[PDB]
């Protein structure tokens, strides 16, 4: 990256097996919830 | 607490073809904590440190920083 | 694009872009005067489409009611931002003429996240349906359907 | 000859893929609309929000305040909003370490 | 308490100090005399929402206003319930000394909530504050002062 | 159109693309039709403000209601006078082919402002779309589908 | 989560408030958070010490410690006292919780495949968790010792 | 165009702008004129190319000479079917009026690969230098203009 | 640092313990400290509505918010509202700790320099900072509203 | 910043809109703008041939290209030719643009201290920025030559 | 890891030391590093001419480099060009090690996933390492040859 | 598989043909393949049961609706210990290399059983298939694809 440069998403191809595994760790979503507070029941309502 | 440093740090990589003036030169507040390694790292890269001052701190203080 | 999927077929073949995609190419440039007239009727009341289409839909049910999935407050406004979202891209996928960055984008891993936050599929289709009535109404009828056949390729793939 | 169809020019990497969308430097002197987006760039990366228009995710008053004066680095922008309680609260104690 | 020291201990490498060993013997210290006044504010539920719905409706007149949200019986018992859910979310606080449970029920989508409802923020913020001026007249004096900061926190982070 | 063509070229390495100096130069050519537009919306301040605001009151009466903000003549001056402001942000857009003058004079932070000044967005809003009504009224067809679409960017961007 | 926030919860999926039932909990929770206070200092006084003692009765002078066995790399014993050091600490989290869901979703989440994929024996790290089990029950007391080793337990069951 | 200004609009929270509407109307505009000038490129594929080529070798005759790469009748018909691929993608973009199919099938990796090969760069920019004089005589003065301002890129883009 | 961390640094430069001088200290601190934290509350309940009565008082219908004024811009308008929200907040701060080091090394530290470079006038903002102190002693009282003012101006003599 | 935007930004500082003599000045640029076009692609044609006979005009077979000068290392020699490319470049952005200040803002910035502290001589860039002025108009016409020769002596005035 | 780091970790599981049958594998590994030495220096020489001669061979002028083949586009092809130099400078590191074990983990771990979802055909790889093994194979020697052929081959192999 | 061929050629008053000896030959080969996927499956079988119900009870939710069967806690743990039973069969065919001693426990008179009681068969054909992509998600190629193998077997058999 650079300093005045903001962190952007970018695939290297240089070590072995990151091309994968970087798709599969962007392509996740953030599948849970942040707080949890109150769980929402089995199909919502 | 806080650091104003100036520095300058040159590319002995290849040319770059983005403009890249900020990382050539640079002037950033930096905290107290940070700043052993993040100098260090301009340590490291070759660069020159031109100016380094306290922003916020007092020297000699042992409590409450 | 439609231009851009033209020009990869032709790619894929090897040859030139000739009389039969060069129709294809004057039918696009013809409906995408009124695809640039829907665009902006769209982008003038989103708010307005998602809010009837949530409350067409999604109010005084059981998931909003407590021990659903929408009950609580951040929940709720996660709710807006999706359907926000569905009709922003199903309006990207309208100007391009084509659903495959449609796809590309949200029908990657919205599967999966519905699958594992616990979120049910059947009131989004629900919801997807309230929009694309609302935006036919609004709209008009053919550049209607030419929205809905996007929102309906998002409730299709969600399914 | 085709017989395969060969191959379209986003099978493999892609052209997405291949180049990020845009790439945002801050400078001294810029636009006020380009760095207010070059801001919101950073939380849409680091705090990860999902392309909001609106940032949701709350915003360190002090933090804008010395980006947009440009006195501080942008890293040690990154690196102060990482450490804030909204990214603690966000990935730290819902996930295990690993 | 317990949960925000926990976490907050969690960002560190260590364990929990002794100043936050004594934060949670004061609060179980006071925690029965927390319960007192969610046993108040429990039984008074009915009649304070009534007055702080009446005194939002003698201050904000625009709500009932026929170009307002809650026009009609059906809205304003919605905007009752909504006072309702307010006042639950308040004694869930005073019950549990943080204010994480009222913020991640009621309080961290809720801008973006109302803004696509239609409904204004400011007549949902002065109906807590006339919760807040009605459970401060109904309980002890310093016990209100209690009751009504967190009523205080709710008014300051709706607005 | 030749800021914005700039710095998205200078995001990247490379220069000018013939497409963006396409651009620039179809701009050029419709920026006589835009200085018209411009000098009869220039021409027509004073009319199209007091039919706008006036067709506002006529949908919106909660803001010269006495409850509401605009109670008073200085008020409702204050109020046309905001009025005023947008359609010169609206002509200065129309010019420039950007909407970058627009929105760094007069979007990017409003709904803070108008948050911490009492003053609601939506009626704003409904006030910029009246003007959006009256300039359509006033200019030639598809030159008012011109005005009315910047017109629509900032009754979308407000809300 | 806590055991307030449990019973709020509980609560909040059943729509109502919170009356004498769920009150008599709460002052339960406050009765038994005082010696739960008193425990996570006498906890937090001698950690090391504690994670020492089990692994000298459970680890040492074994297979797994000896060359041809999982801790016989110095890396491997420093990961050993890491994991240990983690159970006893997330154990005085979740006592002082009162509740194991913080505990769950923290360790037991990915903990599993981790060991598994590592090759970590797992029957050994139960032995030294039961072992950490009875150095704190030896240590802090007998009640506020089950009320740890019940959480250690359950740690221990999450892992097998 | 449709593509990058919805890619522009992507990047920002916001939706596509009047300004970025009124370009891509004036594009379905040209976009008949566009038709009409690959179409004349389509049916002088032969002759451009070879006159083309000739004038690459009457200027550059070190790729024909014995030490150089384009040594032999098989090397040269290659030569020739790389200028026939340029002269494809310039058609490509000239339809698109992007030069993204251009730059993603023809210019973004062709330094590394040229070296690779032993092959000049410069002579293969001349070369397509010889085919934007070429079809500038072919085809109409401002349409030549059109054209050649895409071959233009290419030809930038390959040094 | 606080009143008390004040008078800890007093005593540890001069390298003896808290006897009864640094012991009255902080009896008068803590007796203060009562109506610190009730000011505190009521200063948190409506602090949009004092940055309000602040910009309605002294910034509003004058020349700088005049188009050909430093606040004509509405995103120099938001700016300004945000940096008064900050003198109110960060008065609090150093009304709660008793002891406005931290307000200096947080603010004044650099707000000197950055309102010289962008050419922010510096008198409007002594102003507006004398009306958000005539408003907060109008709102909470006489002797915690002159500990807020003293803070306050210690604000605008900073700036100045 | 444009001359558009530059006009728009006189207009707001004096409060009023644009009439005719603001708009008398957009039909100027609108009418340079269609030359401006045909310069910036035919600057875009041949930058790097533009570079090279600029450096074999100035900058080759002397003292700072031969041992013992700026020019003499490789990486060296490479940063002088991305520091003309850039002149180039944005001398070209300053063209279209038709407005200098955003190429002052860009390089002028900086560059000043940067050639100070590295020690790079001023009057030998000044020499090759002038030898790019002579080669840009030579290859581009008379008129739109001066246009670009105008922000490239801005440049050269900016670093002396 | 390394011939030695391979011998001592053998010798590490069984508990021993290097006596005489370890002691004869690493004078074994010292006589063949020196031409080991030698064949990285000829290969480190002209590995580009080595890529290009086997793309010439292998995979010009064939279905995949017409268009509607993998190797059609630009960056495609670079992609095809840097795939190979990897191939062949990973066999190096491979061939100097003596052990195959830095290979298999350095490359071997994802590729065959990445080359299944890209659409990547395995064969014309293998027929493409193939063409190195014997280009290599021509230009340094014979035994040198089969060795940089045998971790050529552990690649061809793993890819299948 | 050698009871398989045993009763096979048990029924012919022949020996046991070489070409059996041969499939038994290689199914001895390949039992330590069979052994280590059944490992692989043996000790993470609740993730594979929670993985299982939750895109079981995401993709139908008329179990966990109240008139279905898996209705309530006990109900829906008794659905989760058939899918372990299931998962358990999964394994033994997978060590036996034939589908013969996971039918006899668990197909051969499955659909009876399921009708008298109450539950559908298809759900249960659904939570196969939710371990099949969970095993799928869990093992390498060749192993998930030998897993889906007994899987599939399983998956036609509920139907
Ligand atoms: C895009 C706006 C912009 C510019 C122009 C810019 C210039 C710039 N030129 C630099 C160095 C340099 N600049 C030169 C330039 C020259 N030497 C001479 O003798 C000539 C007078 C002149 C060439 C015509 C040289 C030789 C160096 C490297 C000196 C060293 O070894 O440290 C450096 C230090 C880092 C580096 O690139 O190595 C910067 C940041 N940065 C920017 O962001
Ligand atoms: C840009 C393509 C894209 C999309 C669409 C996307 C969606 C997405 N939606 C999420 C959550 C969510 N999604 C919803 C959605 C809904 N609730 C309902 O009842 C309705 C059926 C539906 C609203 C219409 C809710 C309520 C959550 C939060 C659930 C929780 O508290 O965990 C999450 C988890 C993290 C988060 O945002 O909180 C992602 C990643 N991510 C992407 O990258
Ligand atoms: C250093 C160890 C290592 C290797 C080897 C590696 C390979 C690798 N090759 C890739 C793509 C690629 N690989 C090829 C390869 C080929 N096409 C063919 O027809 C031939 C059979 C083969 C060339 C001999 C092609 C054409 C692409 C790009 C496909 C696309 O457009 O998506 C990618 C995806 C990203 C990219 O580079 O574009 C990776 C990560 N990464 C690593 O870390
Ligand atoms: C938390 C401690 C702290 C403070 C106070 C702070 C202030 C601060 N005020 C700023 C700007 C500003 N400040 C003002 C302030 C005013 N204009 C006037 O006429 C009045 C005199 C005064 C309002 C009462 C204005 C108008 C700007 C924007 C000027 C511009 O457009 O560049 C900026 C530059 C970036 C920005 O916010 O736009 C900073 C960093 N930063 C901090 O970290
Ligand atoms: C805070 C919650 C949490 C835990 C518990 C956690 C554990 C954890 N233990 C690990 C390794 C390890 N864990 C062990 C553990 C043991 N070996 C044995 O024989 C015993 C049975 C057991 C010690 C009692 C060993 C030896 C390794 C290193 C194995 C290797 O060399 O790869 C690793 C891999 C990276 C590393 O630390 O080296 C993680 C992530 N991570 C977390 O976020
Ligand atoms: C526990 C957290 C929580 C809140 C706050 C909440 C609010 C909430 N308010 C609603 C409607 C409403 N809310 C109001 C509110 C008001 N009238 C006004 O003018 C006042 C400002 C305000 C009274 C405070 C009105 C008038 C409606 C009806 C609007 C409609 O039906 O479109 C609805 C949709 C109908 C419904 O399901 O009841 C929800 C979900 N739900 C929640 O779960
Ligand atoms: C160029 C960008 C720009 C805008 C938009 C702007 C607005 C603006 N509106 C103001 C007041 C006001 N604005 C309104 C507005 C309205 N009445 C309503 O109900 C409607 C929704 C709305 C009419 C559109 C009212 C009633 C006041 C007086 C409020 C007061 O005096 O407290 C004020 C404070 C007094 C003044 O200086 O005039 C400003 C600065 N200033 C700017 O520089
Ligand atoms: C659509 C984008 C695209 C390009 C540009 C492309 C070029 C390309 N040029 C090739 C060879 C070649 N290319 C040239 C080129 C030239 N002779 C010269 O001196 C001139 C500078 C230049 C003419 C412009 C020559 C002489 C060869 C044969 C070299 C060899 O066989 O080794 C080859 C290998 C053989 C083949 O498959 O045809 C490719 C793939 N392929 C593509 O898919
Ligand atoms: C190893 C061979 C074997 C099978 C196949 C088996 C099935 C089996 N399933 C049962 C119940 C049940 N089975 C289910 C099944 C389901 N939940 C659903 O909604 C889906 C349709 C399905 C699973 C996802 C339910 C809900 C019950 C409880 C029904 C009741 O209590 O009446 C019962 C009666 C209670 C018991 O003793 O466990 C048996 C015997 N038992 C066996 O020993």
């Amino acid at each position: 990256f650079g300093e005045d440069v903001v962190p952007y998403p970018r695939f290297p191809s240089l070590p072995a097996g990151n091309y994968l595994g970087s798709v599969q760790a962007a392509a996740d979503l953030v599948k849970q919830s942040w707080s949890s507070l109150s769980p929402s029941t089995l199909t919502g309502r | 607490r806080l650091f104003k440093i100036t520095a300058l740090v040159p590319s002995l990589s290849r040319t770059r073809t983005q403009r890249e003036l900020q990382n050539t030169y640079f002037t950033k507040l930096v905290p107290y904590e940070n700043w052993f390694r993040e100098q260090q790292r301009i340590q490291k890269a070759g660069g020159k440190i031109i100016k380094v001052e306290l922003a916020t701190g007092k020297q000699g203080t042992n409590a409450g920083l | 694009d439609a231009i851009t999927a033209v020009i990869n077929s032709a790619d894929v073949q090897g040859k030139y872009l000739d009389t039969a995609a060069l129709e294809k190419l004057k039918a696009y440039f013809s409906t995408g005067e009124l695809r640039v007239r829907a665009a902006t009727t769209i982008s003038a009341n989103a708010a307005a489409i998602v809010k009837e289409a949530v409350a067409k839909s999604l109010l005084y049910s059981d998931i909003t009611r407590p021990g659903g999935n929408m009950y609580t407050t951040r929940r709720y406004a996660a709710c807006i931002r999706d359907l926000d979202y569905y009709l922003r891209y199903a309006t990207y996928a309208m100007l391009a003429g084509d659903p495959s960055i449609l796809d590309e984008r949200v029908l990657n891993g919205l599967k999966e996240t519905y699958n594992s936050l616990g979120v049910p599929v059947g009131a989004t289709v629900q919801a997807i349906q309230a929009i694309k009535e609302v935006t036919a109404s609004l709209v008009g009828a053919d550049a209607g359907k030419e929205m809905g056949i996007y929102l309906d390729y998002i409730s299709s793939g969600l399914s | 000859y085709n017989d395969g169809r060969g191959q379209s020019v986003e099978v493999g990497v892609g052209t997405t893929r291949r180049k990020p969308a845009r790439i945002y430097r801050l400078t001294n002197g810029i636009g006020q609309a380009e760095k207010q987006l070059v801001i919101n760039a950073i939380y849409r990366q680091v705090l990860d929000v999902f392309s909001g228009q609106v940032p949701d995710y709350y915003r360190r008053t002090e933090l804008d305040s010395k980006l947009r004066n440009g006195e501080i680095s942008v890293r040690e922008f990154v690196r102060e909003i990482a450490s804030s309680e909204i990214y603690r609260k966000r990935f730290y104690t819902p996930y295990p370490n690993t | 308490i317990v949960t925000k020291s926990i976490v907050n201990a969690d960002a560190e490498a260590r364990y929990l100090s002794p100043g936050e060993l004594d934060r949670i013997k004061s609060f179980v210290a006071g925690g029965q005399q927390r319960l007192r006044i969610a046993q108040a504010l429990t039984d008074n539920r009915e009649r304070l929402v009534k007055q702080a719905g009446d005194q939002l409706f003698q201050k904000r007149p625009d709500v009932v206003s026929p170009g307002g949200n809650a026009y009609g019986q059906e809205m304003t018992a919605t905007c009752l319930r909504d006072l309702d859910y307010y006042l639950r979310l308040v004694t869930y606080g005073i019950v549990a000394g943080d204010v994480t449970p009222i913020e991640e029920i009621g309080v961290i989508g809720v801008r973006e909530m109302y803004k696509s409802l239609g409904t204004p923020i400011e007549a949902v913020g002065e109906g807590v504050r006339a919760l807040k001026n009605a459970a401060s007249t109904l309980l002890s004096a310093e016990d209100a002062a209690e009751a009504g900061s967190y009523f205080d926190y709710v008014v300051g982070a709706l607005q």
